[PDB]
């Protein structure tokens, strides 16, 4: 198996090939989807649903959360939301490797209570072609 | 225990007594079996484990919430808190090598810290989680 | 079965054989039509509507819609509306083959929204003989 701490998401500080992990990041989830575009004819094998595969639109979504630590990289995610950009984000899988895809920054939400930490969640969605450098 | 825990204690004992700090605070007094003599009085002790079996279809793993206690006979116990500061930074983010199987991460958990017998000894437990793989 | 993203409709850049897909087009349709020329005699063995077949005029109607990606092929679609001509077009039914007829671009329309992308629809009509290269 692989450690959960080694599965990170990270930003573009300068915007051109400069990657730093964000902050207090208690949880990450790169999450893939496919739109399962159905093609079932009048005859299909006895009544089973037949699917095509490669014609479906496919995507990815990143849901990060953790404690509010003001870094050079936490303020960078603010500037993506107010000035709408699609920078090259990067989610590293412990042993798979770098994904290196352009995501938008769909939902950011800073939260805080009278007795606890300052936290933030951080939702994303895909915006282009992903990769896999292995 | 499961198959790994015989070598997990042998690895978290050998990661201790090679850490540079706590060779100057506790000394050579890192042991499961307390050797006979005059009982030095600022020792640490590494025995009370418990396992939780994080397994799967293919193979098996385990979650070891092993306890490393720090005992002191000093008047206050800023001595023990300085000694367990030297315990914990030696183990969190371990990158240990085992004799049978792998561990993927060595985190930290609860650390109770109270007065034990006759308000004289001061023992501070440290529960560390070790997710291993057999 | 066959994917819809391989049903490409192509436009001429130089007017002679240089066929390229228009732009980001999201929905495409080539629509053929016949004219159902009624030949109903006094005798029709029960009064069934008899048809003639060869006599009706036949047509092909292109309907394409998509996002405004300002390629050179998109500007070559815009200008042939202005000096209104009937250039040669090419629809590739994905594993039938090539349609290859001349079409007039009847309706082009560029639409945008405050919360959406810039989208164009595109409707063409048959201007001459159609073929089938396969």
């Amino acid at each position: 198996a692989q450690n959960g701490k080694d599965l990170l998401i990270k930003l573009d500080l300068t915007g051109s090939g400069q990657f730093e992990t964000i902050a207090g990041l208690r949880a990450t989830r790169i999450s893939f989807n496919a739109e399962t575009v159905d093609v079932t004819s009048l005859e299909s094998q006895g009544g089973w649903r037949e699917l095509l595969g490669g014609a479906g639109v496919r995507s990815a979504s990143i849901s990060g959360a953790g404690v509010f630590k003001d870094a050079d990289t936490d303020e960078r995610a603010r500037q993506i939301f107010f000035d709408g950009e699609v920078p090259e984000f990067q989610v590293i899988i412990p042993d798979f490797g770098i994904v290196q895809g352009p995501f938008m920054i769909t939902s950011i939400d800073y939260a805080g209570s009278h007795n606890g930490e300052a936290s933030y969640e951080l939702a994303m969605a895909s915006a282009g072609a992903l990769s896999f450098t292995a | 225990s499961y198959a790994v825990a015989g070598a997990l204690q042998a690895a978290v004992y050998q990661q201790l007594r090679a850490d540079a700090v706590l060779a100057a605070l506790v000394g050579t007094a890192v042991y499961d079996a307390v050797p006979p003599g005059p009982l030095a009085g600022t020792y640490v002790s590494l025995g009370p484990e418990d396992v939780a079996d994080a397994s799967d279809k293919t193979g098996a793993g385990a979650v070891h919430d092993f306890v490393i206690s720090v005992i002191t006979d000093a008047a206050g116990f800023a001595t023990a808190k300085a000694a367990a500061a030297a315990v914990s930074d030696a183990l969190v983010g371990a990158d240990l090598v085992l004799s049978r199987g792998r561990l993927v991460g060595l985190w930290f958990l609860r650390a109770k810290a109270r007065r034990v017998e006759k308000a004289d000894m001061r023992r501070i437990d440290l529960v560390f989680r070790a997710r291993v793989e057999g």
